[PDB]
């Protein structure tokens, strides 16, 4: 299928100017208006630029767009953490009796300083245990950058294949990430061990942090 | 102010049918072409269908032609999308969109979008969640929302009175085929004996709403 090619990502420090390219063909960008859409995490695409360079009211003037030949470009001046989002270009394509083409999309990341996580650990509740399963949850709060090593030790034995991680999108106010790691055990396996520990190694830490508990305390 | 609310999403078995609707207000609905756009979770955007102000002009993307039927009711400010013979790859947020131009006939310019309704095409059956507490200078607490299907769940705290410090994590699919997620919040330790913490869990596909009080344990 037809598509307009955008870089997968783009970044800048706050206040800098990020530009996103969008290349297509003579039958779409070369013939028709280009639109741009901003998608903040958890929300629908919102109109950002229409007709190559028109700004809807309510869109700050630091957003500008341009079209040249079969290429288009978005420029975000004065980058702010609120601009962390996915950006799509789009244009109508006259080929094959006409069809609407969207760009592949660009995630904009605001670069900031390294920040270590705050680590919390949550034992399983008794309400959950009473139905046969134990989830142990390790929380990493507000850290940068996104890469992090999060491991589980049960009575000092490294765990594998029984945990799942989830990571938030970049925060719109402080540009950090949060992460949960969840270890799952049957009640019977949970009950045969004593010490539960998640260890976190991260670029903001000089050495790994451990949070742990003893089953029943 | 323009408003667009899609509904009709949820899970549906492959091969079967599902009809989506969009409610519109805040503009003269009968003057504008309307559009459906979809986005499979974590992916890009794909135009689905368009219908002009008087339904005299209708267009479909090749990926849905012959299976989907778009329609509208100007008297009820409503746009519709009947989807038949659904396949897994039709799984997506379906968005309703209002054109920027009045009385156009061709193409499509997307001015306003509804927040979308999620369509999950799956063999799995719908299942409500269980809600467990993640019990507590700073303290963390939260709720664990486990073993539901399909997406989405939404989570608020103290009915929207508590937003600062909240992280509701993207759901993950467990090896069991059910989803799970956590919502947590960091709060002052000084508040734990005085301030009440309730997470409000909403799973529309199963008509489940849960207010879970999360207290320090004994």
């Amino acid at each position: 299928q037809s598509v307009l090619t955008q870089p997968p990502s783009a970044s800048g420090t706050p206040g800098q100017r990020v530009t996103i390219s969008c290349s297509g063909s003579s039958s779409n960008i070369g013939s028709n208006f280009v639109y741009w859409y901003q998608q903040l995490p958890g929300t629908a695409p919102k109109l950002l630029i229409y007709r190559n360079n028109q700004r809807p009211s309510g869109v700050p003037d630091r957003f500008s767009g341009s079209r040249s030949g079969t290429s288009a470009s978005l420029a975000i001046s004065g980058l702010r953490s609120e601009d962390e989002a996915d950006y799509y270009c789009a244009a109508w394509d006259d080929s094959l009796g006409g069809h609407y083409v969207f760009g592949t999309g660009t995630k904009v990341t605001v670069l900031r300083t390294v920040a270590a996580p705050s680590v919390f650990i949550f034992p399983p509740s008794d309400e959950q245990l009473k139905s046969g399963t134990a989830s142990v949850v390790c929380l990493l709060n507000n850290f940068y950058p996104r890469e992090a090593k999060v491991q589980w030790k049960v009575d000092n034995a490294l765990q594998s294949g029984n945990s799942q991680e989830s990571v938030t999108e970049q925060d719109s106010k402080d540009s950090t990430y949060s992460l949960s790691s969840t270890l799952t055990l049957s009640k019977a396996d949970y009950e045969k061990h004593k010490v539960y520990a998640c260890e976190v190694t991260h670029q903001g830490l000089s050495s790994p942090v451990t949070k742990s508990f003893n089953r029943g305390e | 102010q323009v408003q667009l609310v899609e509904s009709g999403g949820g899970s549906v078995q492959p091969g079967r049918s599902l009809r989506l609707s969009c409610e519109a207000s805040g503009f003269t609905f009968e003057a504008y072409a309307m559009h459906w756009v979809r986005q499979p979770p974590g992916k890009g955007l794909e135009w689905v269908s368009s219908i002009n102000w008087n339904s005299g002009r209708i267009a479909y993307a090749d990926s849905v032609k012959g299976r989907f039927t778009i329609s509208r009711d100007n008297a009820r400010n409503s746009l519709y999308l009947q989807m038949n013979s659904l396949r897994l790859e039709d799984t997506a947020f379906y968005y309703c969109a209002k054109d920027i131009r009045r009385f156009s006939t061709g193409g499509a310019e997307f001015e306003y979008w509804g927040q979308g309704t999620l369509v999950t095409v799956s063999s799995a059956s719908t299942k409500g969640p269980s809600v467990f507490p993640l019990a507590p200078g700073t303290a963390a607490l939260g709720c664990l929302v486990k073993d539901y299907f399909p997406e989405p769940v939404t989570v608020s705290w103290n009915s929207g009175a508590l937003t600062s410090g909240v992280h509701t994590f993207p759901a993950v699919l467990q090896s069991s085929g059910l989803y799970s997620l956590s919502s947590v919040v960091t709060v002052p330790s000084s508040s734990l004996g005085t301030q009440t913490y309730i997470c409000n869990v909403n799973h529309k596909p199963s008509n489940t709403k849960v207010d879970k009080r999360v207290e320090p344990k004994s």
